[PDB]
């Protein structure tokens, strides 16, 4: 089923860079009830926050991030979105690698080098996750952007541990 | 607000009782160690697997080995 | 109790030892 | 490894008596409010009381640790600091016994006594702190003195490990 392996893997890398890049731009993680500059129904993101509704609907803000070295430093770290960045980053280079194994069949740690990158996308996405929830804290609901991201995370696995799968059967194949 | 903190998962034991957990795991692994091998009747209780066991049975996860000499099984019932 | 039950697991190893020695 | 083995050995025997003496010597075990003679900021070792600040600043005073017979026997141990001390005792043992097991290769046992003693120095060690510290709390700070004794346990136990490592390996190799 080495074709359909590769078939699946191409399909879901592309699938979870697509979601993960989509989660990170689009501004549907947070519904709340803030200030697009009284409060009324939002709907924040990663940078922006826009208004749901009434006369200054449509109309979206840059996210001041910013107003104790745990406070600073998850502040600084959830201002930046370094984690999703970082996941974004490793998810285009593990599809890099799943691309060029095709075109360099020789050798073989290709594959196994895109499911690690895939595999470490995923933690960097967890990782992310947290820190926003968390900096959060610091009613409400998520929207799809969110959904877009804990998807990407699910699909990235999924993809990593079916590259490792070829590259173990490439080398179990060769050797015997 | 009182902001939870990184590590607050810790505050219901002291730092002390945390430290002191610490040192009675080295020097239980290392005693288990110690008595299963010297007795040169025998010499799979080296000192990585004595620590594995000792993480193990800290935590409530079993184990794939337990000790079978009566040195062994009180090191292993006391802690 | 802890520590005092690695003393004693020390000793008594010591003691079987030593039986099966002689 | 053999001769790595006897080297790591030697001195971390040296290095663990070393830290453990200028532990039991040496007077930053606790940093406190007290008096040396209103209270300043002191620091403590097992011994004397001195203040680092005020009119007797550099002042030092011998602790009266005697100022319910579990408390009387708490208070008997930690006075005489029975278990620093043996710990001492026994590293110093210890390094002896390393010392002497470069003559008498016809006796293994010698090494395999070293390890022992390093073994049971690490647990008189533990007692020291558990008593120490039971005893001080019946706010403050732990000084480097505390942590000097604290290190001297990890490299006790770790010179132990290797110390039977050695044993073992002259007892398998005679075998074979
Ligand atoms: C054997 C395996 C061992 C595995 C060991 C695990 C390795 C250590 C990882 C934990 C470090 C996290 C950290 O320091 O958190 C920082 C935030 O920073 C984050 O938001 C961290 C995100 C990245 C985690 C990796 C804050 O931490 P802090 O500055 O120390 O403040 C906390 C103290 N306080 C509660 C008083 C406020
Ligand atoms: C702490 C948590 C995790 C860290 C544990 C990682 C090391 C595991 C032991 C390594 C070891 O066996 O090395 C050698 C000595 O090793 C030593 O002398 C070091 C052990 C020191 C004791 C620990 C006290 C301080 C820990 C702070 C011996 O090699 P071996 O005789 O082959 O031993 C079995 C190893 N095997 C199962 C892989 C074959
Ligand atoms: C199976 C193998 C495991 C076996 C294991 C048994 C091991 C023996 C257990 C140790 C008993 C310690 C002891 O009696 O504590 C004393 C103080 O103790 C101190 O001040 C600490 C002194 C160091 C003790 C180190 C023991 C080795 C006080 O104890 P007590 O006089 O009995 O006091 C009455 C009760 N009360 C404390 C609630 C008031
Ligand atoms: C085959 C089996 C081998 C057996 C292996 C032996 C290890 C036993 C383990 C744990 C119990 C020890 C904890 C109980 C300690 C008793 C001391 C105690 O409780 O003292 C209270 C004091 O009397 C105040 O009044
Ligand atoms: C048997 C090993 C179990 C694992 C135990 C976890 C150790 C936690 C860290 C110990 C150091 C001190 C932490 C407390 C610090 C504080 O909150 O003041």
């Amino acid at each position: 089923d080495r074709g359909i392996q590769m078939l699946i893997t191409t399909v879901g890398a592309f699938a979870a860079f697509s979601l993960m890049t989509i989660a990170v731009g689009t501004d549907y993680w947070l519904y709340s009830r803030g200030v697009c500059r009284e409060e009324v129904m939002t709907h924040s993101g990663l940078w922006r926050t826009c208004c749901l509704e009434g006369a200054f609907r449509g109309v979206c803000k840059k996210i001041d991030h910013f107003p104790d070295t745990a406070e600073y430093l998850l502040r600084a770290v959830r201002a930046s979105s370094v984690f999703p960045i970082l996941s974004v980053t490793l998810l285009f280079f593990g599809g890099l690698c799943v691309a060029a194994s095709e075109f360099h069949r020789s050798r073989h740690s290709v594959i196994l080098s895109a499911g690690i990158f895939f595999v470490s996308a995923g933690l960097s996405n967890i990782i992310g996750i947290i820190v926003y929830i968390s900096a959060n804290a610091g009613s409400y609901s998520y929207g799809w952007s969110f959904y877009f991201g804990a998807f990407s995370f699910i699909i990235a696995e999924i993809v990593g541990v079916v590259a490792v799968h070829i590259y173990i059967e490439k080398h179990q194949q060769l050797r015997a | 607000k009182s902001k939870p903190g990184v590590f607050s998962f810790l505050d219901p034991l002291a730092y002390e009782i945390w430290m002191c957990i610490v040192f009675a795991y080295i020097g239980v692994s290392v005693v288990l160690f110690l008595v299963s091998r010297f007795s040169p009747y025998e010499w799979e209780f080296g000192i990585f697997n004595s620590l594995w066991f000792s993480l193990g049975a800290f935590m409530q996860q079993g184990c794939d080995i337990s000790p079978r000499s009566l040195s062994g099984r009180i090191v292993g019932g006391v802690w | 109790i802890l520590i005092g039950g690695l003393g004693l697991a020390m000793l008594v190893a010591l003691i079987e030892f030593c039986y099966k020695s002689r």
